[PDB]
């Protein structure tokens, strides 16, 4: 019986768990997709920079 | 050849052409090229003169004649402008003949200073109980709207500008408020679109638009909303009340990063130039109420910011954020979810409002702002389940019905008196025992009854504007009234 | 015969007048142009040669034509200084911008002054007590010092000022000087109203506050030296009348942007970032100005903004080396409900010390940085895992720290509109008895919303059978 | 005549463009007509770049610039002890003139491939962690990095202060001279800290070089370049001096901003294209020199801040290559009590068990592996489980060495005092006293052994070592004082 | 390097080689073509990177009168084995002996990767 309400309690925790989890997914994925860009433009503005004379 | 007030073109691409001659010239005066094509000493150097083009690169050629026009780059200003629409710099584009000038102002002017202002004070009025509850905007008063893609933006900006009809047909002008809607980069068929639904709503009448569109020159389109200001202004100046929407401000400085970049102007931030944020500030603050001493007149400005992935920690909405006096935004996650409007309350404030405000409103509203932005923190431990709750559960049906009650057809701006009946019996909690799927039902059922049988209250609200005790009580009594049928 | 040239360039904020004298206007002189309406103030910035120099204009410059008649006033720009200030609305190149005329001043000092030497420097270490726990407790500022308060948009800083401007200039005793760099004119307007209201300016009587706006609306030039000029009325004091003067300047991030919009037409190659390769030096040129000397003591807080929530962005990063303290103003915090949105930990003081604040006084902020630090430490394991999957320990130092971060939110006197709340000044003795006796669990079963939005530790049990029945 | 003297073509922003100078040398001084000095760093065929190391509102065009026929220098020698100086050796303590044994250039070279020695001779900073995990010899370049207050002065400072012990005898081979390079920092932190250093009577070693927040960027890009050469005298005449750097960063800022106004064209993150340079060869000058040259050694601090912890940036990453070894510091370990929050596992001084007394070595070995195997647990943990034999174990024992390599500011520790501590520590005398009681028992413990084991202190103290007898006494001692 | 390759077609021994660090070779060509003033290459380095190492790792080589053995420190900045610098050293290599971080950190000398460590062989 015990057995059963854990593997029921550990269906419900990885419910939530891997929900969070994805929610943190989407926000950092915006984060990375900035940084990613900003990245690119930083690089970019420092060689252009670098030909200015 | 008068190199006094004739110029001749030494090079033309990137959409600045550069003029030898033109000895008399302004900094930043306006300029007529030989094609038709207007222009802008943007650069006054020793031998030629920068000039940034409000057109397309082709109709200039080298060698070709640049007249002076010994003005400012300015707009035609003025009443006659009513119900007319318009290019960045005045001229007509609705066919309907030339424009009714007052006279003209210049494009770019200082905003009022310390002492010519007064604190806002008098509401404008949205028609949307959830703007007109949770951040009620004043008139002087700039509140940014600000959103992911395709969020309702433009239908509370558009709702509003219907809204104002009400006062709009009558002789009272400190009640009347006059529009500016600003279109830029937007789709010509969206504005067509646009103008046409202000004219099925004889709004149109009241209000004047100014479009630089996707396809217009990015001097245009940085322009735009400058001329427009100007344009509001006359309004300000002479006494009288206006509401300026910007749609919107991230294309702008896309665009004004477009003329910068090409300029040569150093990339910064996301290749932005650096004075992006002065482009913004000295327009937004250009909206203000004005003082007693100047005859009360008064700019409202509405700006629109679009954010990626609901980023408000971007570069350019952050700057627009430090800039106006609050901002209505709107979760893409609600408006999915079929919330209309969106207005995450949690990152919307009225910085301003709660002064501003419809003194009714204000007394039944008690505590919704801060309640809501409680209520779905606590609908967010609701997560469980095998721990249903008996405490705050009346919350989360509080929440509910207060969701419902909040959520608005896109066109149904309801008037204030109509309004905090509603918010009256949502917030005491006439509505904790209504079903949720006739709260929609129960509004226009409760408008009904109120408009025929309680018709005195309803015109004491709209014209005491406050909710004396002896009208409280009789509101209340009306309310549980009209819950024991239903 | 004054010293007279001829406009010969114009972009932007930058003009280029040339002399036909042999002698040519020092770098930071002021030079004017008899506008149609009134006078255009330039200021000299360098010497571009063949007897031409370049300037930054004070205000818009359309209009302007090449070949235009320019004076040279024989020095930087002036501005009215002493007690002739007190109660006046002054503007960047000192002119009245109250409608109240003029203002005959015994002198005129200029903008530009070099900083006290090092030897001429005075050191202390004394706590100004601000009434806001956060401060007081974990990074409470310096008497005589230089305080920072770092945001992004909107998070909080200028309440943050005004909470302070309440608290502290009025009790003062002394002078104070508020500029306005860069920021709502709006704001000035609104504080202009509420001096007045507070009497800390009697405009038919004496006043211990003047005032300086550079607000938004005015050009790059403008917002760049704005700051200077309310810094010269606040050292005149200090050095001639030997006061402890009090300067307060929202926002002095706005004084780097606003040099970073006429760098590039300076003709100077970028920094990282688009910022002027002058930044820190710039920086140091006002900063080092503000400061105690022998004969007197400045005390400032200065409101920062933070460019797209980024404190390593140059300006802001290179403003911390300037701060004796730095409290800093958190979104994530703001958004949870948390006012004043201070980070407990982010945030610095240089008189955290033992033997300036007491022992005693020292335990208690450590071991609450200690406990904020764990849950911070734990964050993530929670917001995935939840409370569930914590040991014993662990889960019971969150459920102290849960209630101190809603210990650390105080309502403010200046933020009644927003919070519907009377508004708290806790005593610097009171915030530490009552963390204290947090720390030691005396209030572990009592809720955690009894916590939020409180005084001292009184109002917590208060407020806690406010919410038994 | 244009060979001595040039008029000027062009001035802004700390730069003045003069034209003539035709004898100049690359980086030779000059006085303006108003008396403000610069330095010529650019030679071109019609023109010559020049740094100014004063205000440019004292210079304009058509004025007159004079050469000096002097290589930018410096006043050096004993006589600077004590003083406060800029970057040029001016005083501004405003104690009048100083005593200067002769004038070293600014930029000297380093001592090549053969006038060394290996570093052997410890320098004791007093700090219990430092000296047993990241030992500091004579001739060292020992980097602290960390970000904005994590400690980086606190740990150098408290190293200046506890030199205190031998600047105050009279042997001249065991003493350490001090000099503090302020670059970048406000004038009122500067002068704070040398008041601190005067309460702890520590001023009187120490020579104070400081190019502050205010000063033209060549001046703050010089000082840590004059300074070495006013602590090079040490080096030079068989004494030893120590130098610290704080911070380099920001002199690293200075230099970019004079090439950018010089507009020299810029490298990675607008930085000159040998930012390297500029540090290692500063960095090389700290040295220990043979017996040939009479022993003398310059030991170097330099101080470098990162933002959010990001040792990968570019200066940061430059300067970790040119040092023997690192000291970093972390908020995450300092707010959790941790002080000096000095990162274990990260720092190392590579000179190493080379660098340090005797009878320290032999208490602190595999100290630093330990604690390495600590955290290495306390992850495996981190994922709560059982816990067996060996993992309760060395959980148990790491966290009282955590807590016992914690330390008070300005209270740096004598060599006789932190052996006892940590054979206390490693051996495990600790390890079944309360985790929250370790303060009382470092205050305790040496109160007892004052008393009673002076016997051990004073021997530990003189002859640096261990004998097999000597801690068989601290083996008692400790067990002696067990049960209080 | 010309010192070795001396006892290559000379002496035609087996002369070994041992550089350290390869890293600064790269890194000072990077300072000197930033100060000739060329256009920075990505991460900034000089545009000439890979055939700068090319022309000298190509004179490390058996010829057919004696051979070159060559071993090389090379600096991996900021741990980093994909910048430009270690990155363009690979292709040159025969055998490879990487030394890991988390190798040394756990106390394990030599800190191999033992399977980022490759060979030819
Ligand atoms: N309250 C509402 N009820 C129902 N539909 C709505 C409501 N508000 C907006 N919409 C519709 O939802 C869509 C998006 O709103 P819209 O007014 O286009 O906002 P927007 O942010 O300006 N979108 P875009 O201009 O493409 O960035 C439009 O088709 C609207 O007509
Ligand atoms: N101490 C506080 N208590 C309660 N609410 C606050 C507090 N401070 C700020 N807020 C809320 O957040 C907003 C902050 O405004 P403000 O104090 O001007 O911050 P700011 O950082 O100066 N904004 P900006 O200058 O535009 O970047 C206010 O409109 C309030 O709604
Ligand atoms: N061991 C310690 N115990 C207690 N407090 C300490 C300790 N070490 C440093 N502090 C305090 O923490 C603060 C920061 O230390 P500091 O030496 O300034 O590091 P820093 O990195 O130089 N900061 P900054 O130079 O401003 O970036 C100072 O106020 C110290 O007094
Ligand atoms: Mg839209
Ligand atoms: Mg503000
Ligand atoms: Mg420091």
């Amino acid at each position: 019986q015990g057995y059963a309400a854990e593997i029921s309690a550990r269906r419900n925790a990885m419910d939530n768990a891997s929900k969070n989890a994805g929610d943190m997914i989407n926000r950092y994925s915006i984060l990375y997709n900035r940084t990613r860009q900003a990245v690119i433009t930083n690089e970019l503005v420092d060689i252009i920079t670098g030909a200015s004379s | 050849a008068n190199l006094n007030e004739t110029g001749r073109v030494l090079a033309v691409g990137d959409g600045i052409a550069r003029v030898f001659g033109l000895n008399n010239i302004q900094a930043e005066e306006l300029v007529e090229f030989s094609s038709g094509v207007k222009g802008m000493a943007l650069i006054l150097e020793p031998g030629q003169v920068g000039i940034v083009l409000f057109g397309s690169d082709r109709l200039v050629k080298e060698g070709e004649l640049v007249k002076r026009t010994g003005n400012i780059v300015d707009v035609p200003v003025g009443p006659g402008l009513l119900g007319r629409v318009v290019d960045a710099l005045g001229n007509p584009i609705d066919g309907k003949g030339p424009i009714d000038a007052a006279g003209r102002s210049r494009a770019q002017v200082k905003a009022p200073g310390i002492l010519p202002r007064r604190s806002v004070h008098e509401p404008v009025q949205t028609g949307l109980k959830a703007v007109d509850a949770l951040v009620p905007i004043g008139r002087g008063q700039r509140e940014l709207i600000i959103g992911d893609r395709q969020t309702g933006k433009t239908a509370v900006a558009l709702d509003t500008i219907l809204n104002q009809k009400r006062w709009n047909n009558g002789s009272d002008e400190s009640k009347k408020l006059y529009c500016v809607y600003v279109a830029v980069g937007q789709k010509r068929s969206t504005v067509a679109q646009l103008v046409q639904t202000l004219e099925q709503h004889d709004a149109m009448k009241y209000s004047i638009i100014v479009a630089a569109t996707a396809s217009e020159a990015a001097p245009l389109q940085y322009l735009a909303p400058f001329t427009a200001a100007s344009i509001g202004e006359w309004f300000r100046d002479n006494g009288k009340h206006a509401l300026i929407v910007y749609d919107d401000l991230s294309k702008q400085a896309v665009a004004y990063r477009q003329l910068s970049l090409l300029l040569r102007r150093p990339p910064g931030r996301e290749a932005y130039p650096g004075d992006v944020f002065y482009l913004h500030s000295r327009l937004l603050e250009r909206a203000a109420k004005l003082s007693e001493k100047e005859g009360s007149g008064s700019l409202t400005a509405l700006p629109v910011i679009e954010t990626q992935g609901g980023d408000v920690s971007a570069y350019i909405p952050t700057n627009v954020i430090s800039i106006t006096d609050g901002q209505i935004f709107l979760e893409a996650e609600l408006f999915y979810k079929g919330i209309r409007p969106a207005i995450n309350v949690g990152l919307s404030v009225s910085r301003v409002g709660s002064a501003a405000q419809v003194k009714a409103l204000k007394q039944v509203a008690g505590s919704l702002k801060l309640f809501l932005a409680q209520y779905r923190e606590v609908a967010a431990f609701a997560q469980f389940g095998s721990d249903l709750d008996a405490s705050t559960k009346q919350t989360l049906v509080r929440g509910e019905r207060l969701t419902q009650l909040l959520k608005q057809n896109q066109y149904s701006p309801l008037a204030t008196e109509e309004q905090v009946p509603l918010i009256y019996a949502g917030v005491n909690g006439h509505l904790d025992g209504i079903e949720l799927s006739r709260i929609g039902e129960f509004e226009s059922s409760f408008l009904s009854y109120l408009k025929s049988n309680h018709n005195e209250l309803l015109t004491e609200i709209r014209e005491k504007g406050e909710l004396s005790k002896e009208l409280l009580a009789s509101l209340k009594s009306a309310t549980e009234s009209f819950v024991a049928t239903f | 015969t004054p010293i007279t040239g001829k406009v010969t360039a114009v972009i932007g904020a930058i003009v280029d007048v040339h002399f036909e004298q042999s002698e040519l206007p020092a770098i930071l002189n002021a030079l004017e142009i008899k506008t149609p309406q009134g006078k255009l103030v330039l200021e000299v910035a360098q010497h571009l040669g063949e007897n031409t120099v370049r300037t930054i204009a004070m205000d818009g410059t359309e209009g302007l034509v090449r070949g235009e008649k320019v004076l040279d006033t024989g020095g930087p720009i002036s501005v009215p200084v002493g007690r002739e200030t007190l109660g006046r609305i002054i503007n960047v190149i000192g002119e009245p911008i109250d409608e109240r005329g003029p203002i005959k001043s015994k002198l005129r000092k200029p903008i530009h002054a070099d900083p006290p030497s090092f030897a001429e420097q005075s050191t202390s270490a004394e706590i100004l007590e601000t009434g806001i726990k956060v401060v007081d407790l974990l990074a409470p500022y310096a008497r005589g010092g230089k305080i920072g308060l770092f945001g992004g948009a909107g998070v909080g800083k200028t309440v943050f000022i005004q909470e302070l401007i309440n608290n502290i200039a009025k009790a003062h005793g002394g002078f104070s000087v508020f500029t306005g760099v860069g920021e709502r004119t709006r704001e000035g307007n609104d504080l202009y109203r509420e001096m007045k209201e507070t009497g800390v300016i009697n405009l038919e009587g004496e006043s211990k506050v003047a005032l300086v706006f550079g607000q938004m609306n005015e050009p790059p030039g403008a917002r760049a030296r704005v700051a200077l000029t309310g810094l010269t009325i606040a050292e005149y004091f200090r050095d001639e009348e030997g006061q402890d003067v009090l300067l307060f300047i929202d926002n002095i991030f706005r004084f780097t942007q606003a040099g970073s919009e006429v760098s590039a037409l300076l003709g100077r190659i970028p920094s990282a970032v688009g910022y002027q390769p002058t930044l820190a030096t710039d920086m140091g040129l006002l900063q080092e100005r503000i400061t105690t000397t022998k004969k007197g003591s400045v005390t400032s807080v200065q409101a920062v903004y933070v460019p797209a929530d980024d404190l390593t962005d140059p300006a802001p990063a290179t403003t911390f080396a300037h701060l004796d303290a730095t409290t800093v103003l958190s979104r994530g915090i703001s958004e949870l409900g948390i006012y004043p949105a201070v980070d407990p930990l982010d945030s610095k003081s240089r008189l955290l010390d033992a033997a300036v604040v007491g022992q005693e006084h020292y335990d208690v902020a450590s071991k609450v940085q200690e406990t904020l630090q764990t849950y911070k430490s734990l964050q993530d394991i929670i917001a995935i895992l939840g409370m569930d999957e914590l040991s014993e320990q662990d889960k019971l130092t969150v459920e102290r720290a849960r209630k101190i971060q809603r210990f650390l939110s105080q309502p403010f006197a200046v933020a009644e509109v927003f919070t519907g709340i009377p508004g708290k000044l806790v005593r610097l003795k009171d915030t530490v008895a009552s963390f204290k006796a947090v720390l030691e669990g005396k209030y572990d079963n009592i809720p955690e919303h009894a916590f939020y939005m409180v005084g001292g530790i009184e109002d917590v049990v208060a407020k806690a059978e406010k919410l038994a029945a």
